[PDB]
């Protein structure tokens, strides 16, 4: 029940994690958390129903999708936990985040492939499957495709926007939300995603073990923003269409609502947090 | 009004584009796309990253693929 930043897992945690993540996948779980993304991302839209992504929701959805994966990790392995990768601070390829003893490193430059750690192709344990094109090898191009990952004093100015999301609610909006989000701004998660490349690029994002640990970074900066801005709450808070209001509920779950997920701590806590 | 239709050999494959709101096809397989309130356009193999134009997004998408057939 503690998330733990990455770089402070120990050989036996980091054992551990892969070898949960790999039963997933061998057993078919992993591949519909893959899928349930995909589908939400591609319906996600700007001038319609969008939850998952460019609205409000995208924090508390993503909330409650990596805890339905955190829940299904320990199902297999209880002590296993989601830690978190700050890329503010673990911003290079050197990161032992990258090591073959964790998520492995970059792809070779001809196709993209991912050539060592537990997720490699060549290892026979991580088939992509779920997938957009032909290829169904893990491919990574860190730093590939924009040079560099968000800054902690970027990251510090988005923790400063005290309103959590404002009209139109969507990927042009103001507000906490959309600049965590990144679709305005210096771009903290969006660009991210971008910055891993191959399938963390793409709508079928989590085939990438580090999906998980990106989003529970941008879920720990949800919790810090809460913490510097006690006055401020989730919005919208009621009758809005197409976006889930504060007391609506969300899909795929339909049993939960926005103020359902706004207390971590109803679920777990961080390693470190800071208190106002 | 939508974005003009286009087509083009781009990196040795057939890109088109057309309103329908919009279909783009990568050498006739159709690529999921989706524009955004400014304007913008990403398409599944390139959703956090937005470029001016359906065609930039089909561009894109090429590079992204390196060769490889798109899935329907
Ligand atoms: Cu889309
Ligand atoms: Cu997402
Ligand atoms: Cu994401
Ligand atoms: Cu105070």
């Amino acid at each position: 029940t503690v998330r733990k930043n990455q770089a402070t897992l120990t050989a036996d945690e980091k054992r551990r994690f892969v070898a949960a993540v790999l039963e997933l996948k061998r057993s078919g779980r992993y591949d519909e958390f893959v899928r349930t993304h995909n589908e939400f991302i591609m319906s996600d839209t700007d001038s319609g129903e969008r939850t998952g992504h460019r609205s409000p929701s995208f924090l508390p959805w993503h909330r409650r999708f990596l805890l339905d994966f955190e829940q299904a990790l320990q199902s297999v392995d209880s002590s296993v936990t989601l830690p978190y990768w700050d890329w503010s601070a673990d911003r290079t390829v050197r990161a032992s985040l990258w090591a073959p003893d964790f998520l492995g490193g970059t792809g070779r430059s001809t196709d993209g492939r991912v050539m060592d750690g537990p997720f490699a192709a060549s290892t026979g344990n991580w088939p992509i499957n779920v997938r957009v094109d032909s290829r169904t090898y893990l491919r990574r191009s860190l730093g590939g495709s924009v040079a560099e990952l968000p800054t902690r004093a970027e990251v510090e100015s988005v923790l400063a926007i005290s309103a959590y999301d404002l009209p139109p609610y969507n990927s042009a909006s103001e507000g906490f939300r959309n600049h965590l989000e990144g679709w305005r701004g210096v771009n903290l998660h969006n660009r991210v995603h971008v910055w891993v490349g191959g399938q963390m690029a793409t709508g079928v994002s989590p085939n990438d073990p580090v999906f998980w640990l990106h989003h529970a970074y941008v879920d720990k900066l949800w919790a810090e923003w809460q913490r510097r801005h006690p006055d401020s709450a989730y919005v919208p808070t009621g009758g809005t269409p197409d976006v889930v209001d504060l007391n609506e509920t969300m899909k795929p779950w339909n049993t939960v609502r926005p103020a359902d997920l706004l207390d971590h701590t109803a679920y777990y806590t961080f390693d470190a947090l800071e208190h106002h | 009004a939508a974005p003009e239709s286009f087509d083009e050999v781009y990196k040795g494959r057939r890109i088109q584009g057309r309103p329908a709101g919009y279909e783009v096809f990568v050498d006739g397989v159709q690529l999921h796309v989706m524009r955004n309130a400014d304007g913008s356009w990403i398409s599944v193999v390139s959703h956090y990253d937005p470029v001016p134009t359906p065609r930039a997004a089909a561009r894109a998408a090429v590079d992204e693929l390196q060769g490889a057939p798109l899935l329907p």
